[PDB]
DNA sequence: GCACGTCTATTATCCTCAGCGCAATCAGCTGTGACTACCT
DNA sequence: AGGTAGTCACAGCTGATTGCGCTGAGGATTAGACGTGC
């Protein structure tokens, strides 16, 4: 029941459906009108919720008071978040009742043994003046295109290409991610593309040896069906989101596998990694410090020069949103 | 084992029941307690069977009232066969789990070539004189003159089953065509009349679609043998066309010479009643004025009549009793054979047809022919336009006709298409261990051009690229045999004319078979046993047909045979010829069918039965592929059947070739490995 | 009637509408025929003058 | 039988009960002004009427198709009967009143898309 | 008498128009995280 | 010093619109024979 082939749920055992349409506080689809009406007529066993996490809000929690059911049955991956409403999903669904032990679970090699990463690039003289130079908010762009961040990407990026390893890379602040992805010429999903594109890009991804590598701009921050990855390179993510970057080193689990995360050092991007690790070494996940990378100047790598490197920067503050 | 149903027991030979099994059991009991008539669709040619013979042999111990009769119609004889040998089976797991036997009958019925025991007509191969000579053979006449033994050859199997096979009755055992043959060999009678005999006090019996879409033979095998019976049409996704052609007939200059040359003989057979021998020799004429008229069509289905009763100013009425002079006056006149003399009994029932049946027909003449189109062939087909019209004497003599096939996907049209009350609307979808089967629609190429099969691109030259780098680098990742349809006769002989041209088709020869499907049935069969024994080693080959060809539902591609089946697009129908735009018409006027969805639909029905053929059996798998971006639209996709639509994921919808190629390398590598039961 | 794109205005009004042919032009090494206005029913053609008046 | 609504005289089989099961006799088919059938889209923009109000709402509103002059191998016209259509329109949005201020309103809004566009 | 350049010819074939149903597109609402300012 | 109302950057969803795809029917434009040079 989601309003896209209606395959009559009148009279259904089992019925599958999605938030933001029980709960629509606007006028709703006659079909749609009568499906909900025929919906909260009867009883239901076992009422299954996916992504529990995100229970606590103005319009999810009255889907659960809009039906009737005598089992709430919720799952989630990463059951942190911010706001402390976590603890109003004790009472609105029932009591956390199991906890997997991430640590003996990839012990028995049913899950991938993931290496996390934690490696930071000094900013370039000629971003850092323009970051303490401006605060009000543009600052944001500026870590983001650091060019010794993308210098790292790029090599890391060709390396695990070499040696065939699937790579994705989630990238916030789809701005930056037109110039990160369209400078390397490798697909992109900016996010509001379509439905046919993203599913064939993402179906082509996994059986095809000349393409290995896609960018995320804030997509794959849910359950979906990406194909198996050994890689996952994350820059310019949320402020202090825990539970997405939960939810990214989850795309990767199935040393099997290995994610990075760049930050800019200097830059509020280090106190925002800093704190959003918490729930990872909880986990006990532990995030060695990269400073160099070997071989940097072995090879020819994007902004090489200073001309570039400062062309970028009449770029980058092009934005002028105002 | 013993299956509940929730009020019955039923044995099923096979320990392990599928759930589609299970749910169709239950379907066809909620059926068959509804009292009404129904349509079904299962994807499995085998398994079928068994389960729908168990049902009907528990409903019948359940209740004896209420179900008497089985009939079983299906498409040909090894149909027929398998589902005799199956019953066979069922029959004893019975004795063998039960211990006693039981007083039920089951017989096979065919044409009397098919059962004869006279070796002076089996080797000849006339369908049309066996039945004359049989009738010459033993008749009335023979039967009276017996009395006083003429010293004439004649065949004797009636003169001892008259006397001897009419006492002895055949309560248990079911006998099929080969046992019939022996039986009445051994006891010196003729198999055909013993089945005609013993259908009366029988079971279950099963035949062909001809013994009841035809009245002319219906009403003979079938008039008063049990008024509430059970009759299903298994593999009946065509069931329209076969009712359609029941009541067409064609006229050629063949016919019309024939008749001329053998009625002087008749006339000179009758000078050695006359209501009908004037009335034979004028009528001739009046068909063949339409030779020598030199135009493209009239149509006049109630005004035919009205024609003629102006050239010679005929009377309708007598043309009724043409019909019932066939079985009068011919058997005075102690016709020798029929042979020279079917044109005869076609044109009589014609003219009865016209006489009667003028409500929902239409009379064609057409001067074409092909490659040879206007020298002289003015063709006249009364050509059916409604399929209610061979359907009625089933729906009102029966109570519970069931309508299944592999392939139903729309359960709204075929209610409309022909007079029907389905109370059903069941559709069911087989599941395994893996996937069995990975559809896919290929939409643009490499180039990004699409490779729709459209008419004004039919001579495109990127298009017929395009489909020959498909067939060429899909030939190398599916191997032992893919079998690929084309539009037509005409596109396929154009295509690789165009293949040929290039140096494109060598590739593909060097990698797998090519072998092209004729209409010869010589030389069509001789490509298909060279096709299999080229499939059964490592060498690979590809089978190139037409879906709308006699290839397309006379072979079955078991696994092994044909692991991937490919549609250079969508197969549509000829426009042409003036016979389909009439039901067309007839369909838009009297149904209020779309002509754009009538049209859809029988493409769409012709695909999927030509595709459907690759998974016969649990463990059989295959590939399908779709090579036109027309497939991609709904309308089309809706029109699948429903155990193929769950497979076709939104993913690979309009995806190209190369990526096309690397999903069914993936999937035919991901489906060598070994599942369980 | 020598009234430009008439044969449109008689489709749309389904009357019967035959070019007339006065001569041959052997323009370009191959005769054509030349077409002179349409010759249509009086009996249509007070109808027809001004259906083809409206739609121009 | 069945008594016409316009001139009372019972009649067994007439064109609108065939197709519209309307109790009207040929003799009282006004078809040209009365019973004057549209086209599907024609209907659905004059009186704003969905799929859904001419395929679900009961009763069902049948149709008849009609071959297109104009090509022959595009969808046949679908011809609805213009008092059907009007009486479904009148039960749906009420009457002849606001509706005409919604579709002021609606022309309206598309006015400001455009020059939010723009 | 032979071959080459030049003047002329008594009906055929190929690029562009016309209503409905399916898919693409935008408006409105919401989530999720941080940022920020004013009052108790 | 902490709580709350806005504000902004991305993302999602559903509810209308809203141009686009299904095929057949229209109006445009090289070779044979005669003069002549060898
Ligand atoms: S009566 Fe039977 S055995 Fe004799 S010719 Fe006919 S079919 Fe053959
Ligand atoms: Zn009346």
């Amino acid at each position: 029941f989601t309003s896209d082939a209606k395959d009559k749920p009148i009279g259904c055992s089992v019925a599958i459906s999605t938030y933001s349409m029980l709960g629509h506080t606007t006028k709703r689809s006659w079909e749609a009108e009568r499906v909900m009406e025929w919906l909260k007529t009867q009883e239901w066993g076992l009422m299954i919720l996916d992504e529990v996490h995100t229970i606590p809000a103005k319009m999810f929690r009255r889907v659960l008071t809009i039906v009737q059911a005598h089992c709430k049955l919720g799952l989630t991956a990463t059951l942190v978040r911010e706001d402390d409403k976590i603890v109003d999903l004790n009472f609105l669904i029932g009591p956390k009742l199991y906890e997997a032990n991430w640590m003996e679970l990839q012990n028995n090699g049913y899950i991938a043994k993931v290496q996390c990463a934690e490696v930071w690039c000094p900013m370039s003289p000629e971003f850092y003046r323009e970051y303490v130079a401006i605060k009000t908010k543009k600052r944001i762009l500026l870590y983001t295109m650091n060019p010794n961040k993308f210098r790292a990407c790029q090599f890391l990026i060709k390396f695990h290409e070499r040696r065939n390893d699937k790579i994705i890379v989630f990238a916030d602040n789809v701005f930056a991610l037109k110039e990160y992805a369209i400078r390397l010429n490798k697909p992109y999903i900016y996010g509001p593309t379509s439905q046919g594109e993203r599913m064939q890009i993402l179906q082509n991804f996994k059986h095809n040896p000349k393409i290995n590598t896609i960018f995320i701009s804030k997509v794959g921050d849910t359950s979906f069906d990406l194909p198996e990855a050994n890689v996952l390179i994350q820059i310019s993510s949320h402020g202090g989101s825990r539970r997405q970057e939960a939810q990214r080193l989850g795309r990767v689990l199935r040393y099997n596998a290995f994610f990075y995360s760049l930050v800019s050092q200097d830059t509020q991007e280090m106190a925002y990694s800093t704190k959003r690790q918490r729930f990872l070494v909880d986990q006990g996940y532990s995030f060695k410090v990269i400073t160099k990378l070997a071989g940097m100047e072995e090879e020819d790598l994007a902004f090489s020069t200073k001309e570039e490197q400062q062309q970028l920067l009449q770029k980058v503050l092009a934005a002028t949103d105002l | 084992m013993k299956l509940n149903v929730d009020g019955l027991l039923v044995y099923f030979p096979y320990d392990y029941i599928y759930p589609e099994q299970f749910s169709y059991m239950r379907e066809l009991k909620r059926t068959l307690d509804a009292k009404g008539h129904g349509v079904l669709e299962m994807p499995s040619g085998t398994g079928k069977t068994v389960s729908l013979l168990a049902l009907i042999m528990a409903y019948q111990r359940a209740y004896p009232l209420e179900v008497t009769k089985l009939i079983y119609c299906s498409r040909t004889v090894p149909e027929i066969e398998k589902v005799i040998e199956e019953l066979r089976k069922l029959l004893n797991f019975y004795e063998k789990q039960e211990g006693e036997k039981l007083p039920f009958l089951g017989l096979a019925l065919s044409s009397r070539k098919n059962l004869c025991i006279h070796p002076e007509v089996t080797p000849l191969r006339f369908g049309k004189d066996v039945d004359g000579k049989c009738h010459s053979l033993t008749a009335s006449y023979v039967r009276a003159q017996y009395q006083h033994d003429t010293s004439l050859p004649h065949c004797r199997f009636y003169e001892e089953f008259d006397a001897h096979g009419r006492e002895v009755p055949l309560p248990a055992g079911i006998y099929n065509l080969d046992d019939l043959k022996a039986l009445g060999r051994r006891q010196g009678w003729c198999p055909y009349f013993l089945a005609r005999y013993s259908i009366l006090h029988a079971n279950v019996v099963v035949y062909s679609y001809h013994y009841l879409l035809d009245p002319k033979i219906a009403d003979l095998v079938s008039k008063e043998l049990a008024r509430k019976a059970v009759v299903v049409f298994d593999e009946a996704h065509n069931i329209d066309n076969v009712c359609i052609d029941s009541m067409s007939v064609n006229l050629t200059r063949r016919t019309l010479d024939r008749c001329q040359g053998n009625l002087e003989t008749l006339q000179k057979t009758v000078l050695r009643a006359e209501h009908f021998l004037g009335f034979l020799r004028r009528l001739l004429e009046y068909v063949k004025w339409r030779l020598r008229v030199q135009h493209v069509v009239q149509e006049s289905p109630p005004a035919f009549l009205s024609g003629l009763a102006q050239r010679v100013c005929i009377q309708r009425k007598p043309l009724r009793f043409c019909a019932e002079r066939l079985r009068s006056l011919l058997h005075t006149l102690e016709i020798t054979d029929l042979a020279d003399f079917s044109p005869l009994t076609l044109l009589a029932n014609f003219a009865t047809l016209v006489s009667t049946y003028a409500k929902g027909f239409t009379i064609i003449i057409e001067p074409f022919d092909d490659r040879t189109p206007t020298i002289a062939n003015p063709i006249l087909h009364f050509s059916c336009m409604d399929a209610s019209l061979a359907i009625k004497p089933v729906f009102e003599r029966f109570q519970s006709v069931i309508i299944t096939s592999g392939t139903l996907s729309p359960l709204d049209i075929y209610p409309k298409i022909l007079d029907f009350h389905p109370v059903t609307m069941a559709t069911f979808t087989m599941t395994l261990a893996r996937v069995c089967l990975c559809p896919m629609i290929i939409g643009r190429g490499n180039d990004q051009v699409a490779i729709s099969s459209k008419f004004e691109t039919r001579e495109d030259i990127a298009v017929i690229r395009n489909y020959g780098n498909l067939l060429l680098e899909m030939s190398a990742v599916v191997p032992d045999g893919i079998v690929a349809f084309f539009t037509s006769y005409q596109y396929m002989e154009s295509t690789v004319a165009s293949w040929y041209e290039q140096g494109i088709l060598e590739n593909i020869q060097r990698n797998k078979l090519l072998f092209i499907e004729t209409q010869d049935g010589a030389e069509t069969s001789v490509a298909l046993e060279k096709y299999q024994e080229a499939c059964e080693n490592g060498r690979g080959a590809i089978l190139l047909s037409v879906a709308r060809g006699k290839v397309s539902e006379g072979i079955d591609f078991v696994h092994h045979y044909g692991r991937a089946v490919i549609m250079f697009g969508v197969p549509y129908v000829y426009t042409q010829s003036r016979i389909l735009k009439a039901r067309l018409e007839y369909l838009r006027d009297q149904f209020q069918i779309r002509e754009n969805d009538f049209l859809t639909f029988d493409a769409m029905r012709h695909a999927a039965q030509c595709v459907g053929r690759a998974i016969r059996g649990k463990t059989d798998y295959g590939l399908m592929v779709f090579a036109d971006k027309r497939f991609a639209r709904g309308d089309k996709r809706g029109k699948l059947p429903r155990w193929i639509q769950e497979h076709l994921t939104d993913a690979n919808l309009n995806l190209t070739v190369d990526e096309g190629v690397q999903v069914a390398k993936y999937f035919l590598r991901q489906m060598a490995q070994p599942f369980h039961r | 009637l020598n009234l430009p794109n008439l044969h449109r205005v008689a489709r749309k009004l389904d009357i019967d509408c035959v070019q007339a042919i006065t001569g041959f032009d052997f323009h370009g090494g191959y005769s054509h025929p030349v077409t002179d206005g349409y010759i249509v029913c009086e009996e249509f053609k007070d109808v027809l003058l001004t259906a083809w008046e409206n739609e121009q | 039988y069945v008594i016409c609504e316009e001139c009372g005289k019972e009649f067994m089989d007439s064109y609108l009960m065939n197709h519209f099961d309307l109790p009207t006799c040929d003799n009282c088919r006004d078809a040209d002004d009365k019973h004057k059938l549209i086209t599907k889209t024609e209907a659905k923009q004059e009186y704003l009427l969905k799929d859904c109000d001419l395929e679900k709402r009961e009763p069902p509103l049948k149709f008849i198709v009609k071959k297109n002059p104009h090509h022959s191998q595009w969808g046949d016209m679908k011809l609805y009967l213009k008092l059907q259509i009007v009486k479904r329109s009148l039960e749906v949005w009420g009457s002849q009143e606001a509706l005409e201020e919604a579709k002021e309103v609606r022309q309206e809004n598309r006015e400001k898309m455009k020059q939010k566009k723009f």
